[PDB]
């Protein structure tokens, strides 16, 4: 069991390389990088440089060739050479000769498109030595700076790609390219398909294209024009960054953009003896969503000299009220659907710089869908019914020219549906991840790996049409390599070609310290269930593949677990790249981020990762990856705002019965109706006569006393327990915690009272084992190591109805690390029902065995809602495939 | 049912009359549930032609004095007459005129009989030049639509020109003034600013089948509730009729109120609340199940939504329930009471299982008075209740009727009982009788079974009275009570007492001095079951 089932290929990769959140990020911060090739470099000496043949087009002021001879040496356009660094650092400068051409001004000159050393890139000392990556990245320059003529050749995907997997590298030693490379995004891609026409046929750059393609993509400019007035110009239409905005057309804006018209105790430190520790807990919250607005007009102002300056394009909208922007302030969100909205005949104008997007804003009424099919049928869309005025703080019925003058609906007079991928989910949990790409209308899991039996059986429950495997994951693969058809039970085993899409969470166990392999932890990491996962993606060669795990895998042992992942993704041929996502922007309450390893066959598009739908608080929103010494960002281009408002726990659970500690009732009633959009959506539509597995852990009678004593302010953990004597539900009495020891650091209360438990803290290192307390209601434990565990902040701590979970865990406990699991009223820890809720999981999405299984099986999951983004964004690249 | 060899081979033609319009309250021409049809079962590959003898002869009409208008659906979701040309599509199928629609509608539109005796006949249609337009009238003070029939015009004639029509088809003195809304669809009727203007021109993407409303300008019509035919289409738009069904009656045919899809919570209840003489808090208010028919999830008094989010999950054929009953309490003390399952003890020593209702907040003693008013009692007993605990068959306590019932968590093994209090047991002497928990067990006492209870005991008990006291309580078989073995149990140990040795007094059972917090010594019986 110890040895990993393997492919040659990635044991190749792993062996010729030979020789419980640390939160890695509080960050300073890096520009990072800084594309590579500025500066200067050393001349050569050459004595004859000559042109072949005669020119073959001839410009303005310069003259182009085809093929050039440097000392006695040819060289034609498309030979790539090699030039020397004015530094004595050791990289050699690598391009491609795209032009040959002699100008009389400057002189004989050439067009050099660079190529990244495998060392440069994310890849570091895992890349083949003699690996070269395509970049954006060209200059022109004297032919005196060629130092060589290098070979270089294009490693090309077989026609016979797909069924590479589990062969020997048998199949000399020379520089080779197969992928592109993204610096900024860390994106390994298939070389870019633009063709040159037959006119710049001898001095085209695939760089230059790219660069042209970009910085032609991303100036503003206003298209057709309407009017024309004695201050400005109007149009119907502008574009910025791909996207093509009309009039009458949804637009985004940040918070700053427009305003609306609307009008905008010491404590007793006997009975309350540590709450001195809340005094150095005296962040900032979740960012305003997008404001909304409504295209007007679009105009641009004359410069008076009588023409329109088209740089300082203006546009003019119409404000949209959120319900929490009108005078029933934040509370109006609660009951409200996200995408709910109120027009306003309120104006403003705005910089077409500020705009951050085009979203549909429609007249639910006018809807031929009915407003929720609407709703869940595309990415961007909101809807009003009302109209809201500000200045009697009313609601009335839309005025005529707020339906959108496009549907009339009268006639002229005088959906494109994918197969969905077969998936292999391993390590699959009850099946989270498989839940949300079943949401995202991609993927039908039919085969999943789980050694653990209750989730297995979760999975099996939610996916009666798929195959689970319980069976060690390698004696499986091997039992494929093998040839054999079906395990010993006579369960099919996936052949190549039946697996699409790979996806998994792999546990780092054991390699996921930060700090630097020595071959004890790398000898366990070289046969891990991550080398595993990686030797099903090479044998099977899926058309996409994911690797889920959390945040702090692309920092394992300092980001070399990363570096040799990708690196032998990029062995297999595929297209890939890395980056942090935090499921609080995705839909649900919880603080999670998870590190997310995406890959694409070469006759693919790279998937790109989802675009934030949620406003989250800024603190667990840092998705930036430090790795050696360069920073890498995702294409995530929202950072400080997003389309909808963020989730809280009210909107998580506030519909759910009021129970008790201990809860063991299975089968319960809803007992009312769904209050938020979000337990709508996972509610459904559909009556519920039944909730299930609301039910929580049976906390000892301590405990429960303790619960019961932490007040429901926000904020509110063990720090605010008194120190009382009580009387226990079994009988017990729990005594008050005695105080036997000054402290140094914290000093003494205003009574003058000791604030230590033990002789420790005066660092004599003794820990007077008769000076430990037991069974009190102020748990000793906890001021006993108090001053070097932050004060234990959150542990025995209450949910808030505005906060967020802190990570969802797979066991709640009061005192764990995790430990802020208190219901915000109620006396318990939260529920099964109420984890499950934290975690995006339907109410529908059935769990398996005794309440510490279920609880786990919630703990490992994706959030459905995180998935089903990915999905999406990997759905766009399915329909991109034609 | 059972179709038929060729079944496939028909359509329904289904001809409407002008005559259906008149009187109709809604958008469009018709409703499709109260119109009338004149219905044809005709073959698909059948000519229009021979649809149009076959209706002709039929109906008792020449065929040049009739016109066909088939019903014609719009992207907005209306249904206007379209124009059809008797002769140029003579030749085609009924399937292809149709496009493969069925059942098929169509407007037959033929001359006033009583217009027709005088001599008049059918007006010829340019079918690129003209337009059938529809007329109606609105009357705000009867707050009422009157059909004012159908005119053929030109595209290009002015609106200022349709009005003395308009005026006198109504029944309106001549150059009375008008304003004039076309009704585009359900909740867009959109008014016409200018009159000088073609038809054309005023209204965009003008169709046969088109309709205008006009009604007086007059000033007296700002003392209708709707005012204008705008405000009309608008609140009809909203209007929908409610059944109202008590959860309480069984098949209760409930009745039927009209309200608006606007109203939130505080409005339904008031009105519901008014049409049952009660005060709306008194009302506590179910949405329907809507797949079965019956009380789905109940409302909360601070329900945001509205009554078309109560209602959206009905087909529009479907008829619209609402649920409710009546309550003793105010809806919010309703809210906050706290469901207790507990087990109730009867004259007959036996137990039920029942569910009672105390408010979260109360004391034991509101639980007591639930279950007091829940049951009956002894012929005579004493009339006071009381409530135990009981773990693994065994009572490990009584509550004070003041204890708090937010310190209670009636769990897995964990029991409670309410019993009605023996006389001998009521007012006891209390430094003489003793009450004392009793048990039963099969072998050693950790097994443990049975009903559990309180007995009282006197002072030097003479041992074999008491065990006749428990016989007289128990009362199974006549003497295999004899089997019984009889014994005290404290802290796991246990000592077996002698039955005609009469060994009885309070001082073997109680704890050790100043001794409540750790289990107190009990009576512990041997005969399995
Ligand atoms: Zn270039
Ligand atoms: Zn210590």
């Amino acid at each position: 069991p110890t040895k990993a089932t393997t492919t040659k290929l990635v044991y190749q990769i792993f062996d010729t390389f030979f020789a419980d959140e640390e939160v890695d990020d509080n960050i300073p911060e890096m520009p990072s990088p800084k594309k590579m090739h500025q500066g200067k470099k050393k001349k050569q000496n050459k004595n004859r440089i000559s042109w072949v043949g005669e020119a073959v087009k001839t410009d303005g002021k310069k003259s182009y060739y085809k093929k050039v001879c440097i000392d006695a040496e040819t060289l034609e356009v498309g030979d790539c050479v090699s030039v020397i660094p004015d530094d004595s650092s050791k990289p050699l400068y690598l391009a491609r000769v795209t032009a040959l051409w002699e100008d009389s001004s400057n002189g004989q000159m050439f067009h050099a498109h660079w190529f990244c050393a495998g060392t440069d890139t994310v890849l570091g000392a895992t890349s083949d030595p003699l690996e070269l990556f395509l970049v954006d990245e060209c200059e022109d320059m004297q032919l005196s700076y060629i130092h060589s003529k290098v070979k270089v050749i294009y490693k090309a995907p077989s026609e016979n790609w797909a069924m590479e997997g589990g062969m020997d590298p048998e199949s000399g030693k020379t520089y080779f390219y197969q992928l592109w490379y993204d610096q900024d995004y860390a994106r390994f891609e298939s070389p870019p398909k633009t063709q040159p026409t037959e006119d710049n046929k001898f001095k085209f750059c695939v760089s230059c294209a790219r660069l042209a393609e970009m910085r032609q993509k991303e100036i503003p400019r206003v298209l057709e024009q309407l009017e024309d007035l004695d201050s400005r110009v109007l149009y119907y239409s502008a574009t910025k960054n791909g996207i093509l905005y009309r009039v009458g057309d949804g637009v985004y804006l940040p918070p700053e953009a427009f305003t609306f018209n609307i009008k905008l105790e010491p404590v007793d430190e006997d009975l309350y003896p540590e709450h001195y520790r809340k005094y150095s807990d005296y962040n900032l919250d979740a960012p305003e969503p997008y404001r909304i607005g409504r295209i007007k007009e679009i105009f641009c102002p004359k410069k008076s000299n009588g023409r329109p300056n088209e740089t300082d394009i203006k546009i003019r909208v119409n404000k949209f009220y959120r319900p929490e922007n009108t005078h029933k302030s934040t509370p109006a969100s609660y009951h409200a659907d996200i995408n709910l909205l109120y027009w306003s005949d309120e104006e403003a104008v705005v910089d077409f710089k500020a705009v951050q997007g085009r979203c549909t804003v429609e007249y639910g009424e006018d809807l031929p869908e009915c407003v929720q099919v609407y709703s869940m049928g595309g990415p961007n869309r909101f809807y009003f019914l009302e109209a809201y005025n500000a200045k009697s703080k009313s609601f009335e019925d839309p005025p005529n020219h707020a339906r959108s003058p496009g549907n009339k609906g009268k006639g002229k007079g005088k959906e494109i549906k994918l197969p969905k991928l077969r998936t292999l989910d391993v390590f699959s949990g009850c099946g989270g991840l498989s839940e949300g790409f079943h949401q995202a209308g991609i993927s039908d899991t039919l085969w999943a790996i789980e050694m653990w039996d209750p989730a297995a059986q979760a999975f099996r429950l939610n996916n009666p049409g798929s195959t689970v495997f319980t069976e060690d994951c390698n004696i499986l693969l091997k039992l494929v390599m093998a040839g054999e058809t079906t395990n010993s039970r006579g369960q099919r085993l996936p052949q190549k070609g039946d697996v699409e899409m790979l996806c998994g969470g792999p546990p780092c166990q054991g390699f996921s310290g930060m700090n630097r392999f020595n071959s004890r932890t790398y000898s366990k990491f070289k046969n891990s269930l991550v080398v595993s996962f990686l030797s099903y993606c090479d044998y099977y060669r899926p058309r996409f593949f994911l690797l889920e795990n959390v945040r702090n895998f692309v920092s394992f042992k300092r980001s070399m677990v990363l570096k040799l992942t990708l690196r032998c993704l990029v062995r297999m041929g595929y297209q890939c790249t890395f980056g942090v996502l935090q499921a609080g922007q995705y839909g649900v309450a919880q603080t999670r981020r998870r590190a997310i390893i995406l890959a694409a066959a070469p006759g693919e598009k790279l998937p790109l990762f989802p675009e934030p739908l949620h406003v989250f608080a800024p603190r667990a929103c840092q998705l930036s990856v430090v790795v050696d010494d360069k920073k890498f960002v995702s294409n995530i281009t929202r950072l400080s705002s997003g389309p909808f408002r963020t989730i809280t726990v009210r909107d998580t659970m506030s519909d759910l019965p009021e129970v008790r500690n201990g809860a063991s009732a299975l089968e319960i009633s809803y007992n009312g109706e769904p209050q938020s959009w979000f337990q709508r959506q996972l509610r459904g539509a559909q009556y519920q006569p039944i909730l299930r597995d609301h039910i929580c852990k049976d906390m000892s009678a301590l405990v429960a006393a303790r619960m019961r004593h932490i007040p429901l302010a926000p904020g509110s953990d063990w720090r605010d327990l008194p120190n009382i004597e009580v009387r226990l539900s079994d009988g017990t009495m729990a005594r008050k915690l005695r105080y036997t020891h000054h402290d140094r650091k914290n000093g003494r209360s205003s009574s003058g009272a000791l604030r230590g438990v033990c002789s420790c803290v005066e660092a004599g290192k003794a820990c007077d084992p008769a000076a430990r307390q037991f069974n009190t209601l102020i748990p000793w434990c906890l001021p006993h190591t108090g001053n070097r565990h932050n004060h234990w902040a959150g542990l025995y701590g209450r949910l808030e109805w505005d906060g967020f979970f802190s990570t969802t865990v797979t066991n709640p406990e009061p005192m764990g690390k995790q430990g802020r699991v208190l219901h915000p009223e109620q006396h318990r820890v939260v529920s099964v029902r109420e984890c499950a809720r934290s975690q995006g999981f339907p109410d529908t999405y059935r769990l398996f065995g005794n309440i510490l299984d279920k609880h786990r099986q919630v703990g490992n999951a994706v959030p459905p809602p995180l998935a089903k983004a990915i999905g999406l964004e990997i759905k766009l690249c399915m329909l991109a495939k034609a | 049912g059972p179709l038929g060899s060729e079944a496939h081979l028909y359509m329904q033609v289904q001809i409407v009359a002008e005559d259906q319009f008149c009187g109709h309250q809604g958008n469009d021409m018709y409703d499709e549930e109260k119109v009338k049809y004149t219905v044809f079962k005709v073959l698909k590959n059948s000519s229009l032609a021979e649809f149009v003898q076959s209706l002709s002869q039929t109906m008792g009409f020449p065929q040049d004095q009739i016109r066909l208008w088939p019903m014609q659906a719009r992207s907005n979701g209306t249904k206007r007459p379209a124009m059809l040309d008797n002769e140029a599509d003579g030749n085609k199928t009924m399937i292809e005129l149709s496009d493969n629609e069925n059942p098929w509608t169509i407007f037959l539109e033929t001359v006033d009989p009583e217009l027709a005796a005088s001599g008049a006949t059918l007006p010829k249609f340019d079918k690129d030049h003209d337009v059938m337009l529809f007329l109606k009238m609105y009357d705000p003070k009867t707050r009422s639509l009157n059909y004012c029939g159908h005119i053929y015009t030109p595209i290009s004639c002015k609106i200022r020109d349709l009005l003395p029509v308009m005026c006198d088809r109504a029944g309106f003195i001549q150059d009375t003034s008008l304003i004039l809304y076309e009704e585009v669809k359900p909740n867009l009727t959109e008014r016409i600013q200018d009159y000088d203007v073609s038809l054309d021109k005023a209204l965009d993407e003008l169709m046969d089948g088109d309709i205008i409303v006009f009604q007086k300008d007059d000033p007296e019509n700002d003392n209708s509730e709707l005012p204008t035919a705008k405000e009309y289409f608008r609140d009809l738009y909203h209007r929908v009729d409610v059944i109202f069904c008590d959860k309480t009656i069984p098949n209760d045919p409930g009745f039927v109120v009209t309200l608006s899809n606007r109203m939130n919570y505080f409005q339904v209840a008031k009105t519901v609340a008014q049409r049952l003489n009660t005060d709306p808090m008194l009302l506590q208010f179910f949405k329907s199940q809507g797949y079965r028919d019956g009380p789905g999830n109940p409302l909360r008094h601070n329900y945001e939504g509205t009554l078309r989010d109560l209602l959206q999950f009905f087909k529009p054929r479907q008829p619209k329930k609402l649920y409710y009953q009546q309550l003793k309490m105010k809806i919010t003390d309703f809210e906050n009471r706290r469901s207790f399952k507990c087990i109730w003890l009867n004259s007959q020593f036996r137990e039920e299982e029942i569910t009672l209702y105390p408010d979260k907040h109360g004391c034991v003693r509101d639980l007591l008075e639930e279950c007091k008013k829940a049951v009956e009692l002894g012929e005579k007993a004493s009339g006071k209740l009381r409530l135990l605990e009981i773990v693994s068959y065994k009572i490990i306590g009584v509550h004070q009727e003041d204890e708090l019932l937010e310190c209670l968590s009636p769990a897995t093994s964990r029991t409670f009982r309410i019993e009605e209090i023996p006389l001998d047991q009521v007012d006891i002497d209390k430094e003489n009788e003793m009450l004392v928990t009793v048990a039963h067990f099969h072998k050693e006492v950790f097994g443990t079974f049975g009903i559990p209870f309180l007995l009282r005991i006197h002072q030097g008990e003479h041992f074999r009275e008491v065990m006749k006291r428990i016989q007289s309580l128990l009362d199974i078989q006549e003497k295999e009570f004899e089997k019984f073995k009889f014994a005290i149990v404290m802290m796991g140990r246990h000592q077996y007492i002698n039955e005609d040795e009469y060994e009885v007094n309070l001082k073997d059972f109680e704890p050790q001095p100043g001794n409540m917090s750790h289990p107190r010594p009990w009576l512990g019986l041997d005969h399995f079951n």
